[PDB]
């Protein structure tokens, strides 16, 4: 079976606040505040169909990690994963 | 950074890529083709800023990607350029 890349943390943002946090994302308010701001703006944008978030899912790519960030719908839920 | 117009066509030239757009840190439409357009550039140029927030990067610019079912957005900043893809699965 599938090799599935570890996890570096999480974090559970419920507006405003940090619901629940571990690892990397563990109390870190600069983490949860620019996440939030992202998070924000992106499911406020459209594309083509104003009735359409156009995202199940958000993710930031760096070097060696991912954030990985759904919401729904007041609630953000984001897991930092080491890349494949 | 230099002439991007000829990018832009050869990009959209993969059958996937629907649409391609750049814009700067200003959100200035500096070229789109297909799917994506002016009401578009401003959002991706404050996404691409933002996600450039979540690191002090060790040289580390992330790519932002909006997933859907039936595609991806793809944006990345290189360099004082945001440069948005547009592909179908």
């Amino acid at each position: 079976l599938e090799r599935i890349p570890d996890q570096l943390g999480y974090l559970v943002l419920s507006e405003g606040a940090v619901l629940a946090s571990s690892g990397d994302l563990e109390n870190d308010e600069q983490a949860a505040s620019a996440i939030s701001e992202l998070v924000s703006t992106a499911c406020g944008f459209r594309l083509h169909r104003g009735m359409n978030v156009p995202f199940k899912r958000l993710s930031v790519v760096f070097g060696e990690h991912t954030l990985l960030v759904t919401v729904s719908g007041q609630r953000v839920f984001v897991v930092k994963r080491q890349n494949r | 950074a230099a002439t991007l117009e000829q990018h832009l066509e050869d990009t959209m030239k993969n059958p996937s890529i629907v649409g391609v757009l750049c814009t700067d840190s200003q959100g200035l439409n500096l070229g789109c083709r297909g799917t994506l357009s002016d009401e578009h550039a401003g959002v991706i140029s404050v996404l691409a800023q933002q996600a450039a927030k979540l690191t002090s990067d060790p040289t580390d610019i992330p790519v932002v990607c909006l997933e859907s079912d039936n595609g991806n957005i793809m944006i990345q900043k290189h360099d004082g350029i945001t440069v948005a893809v547009h592909k179908m699965a």
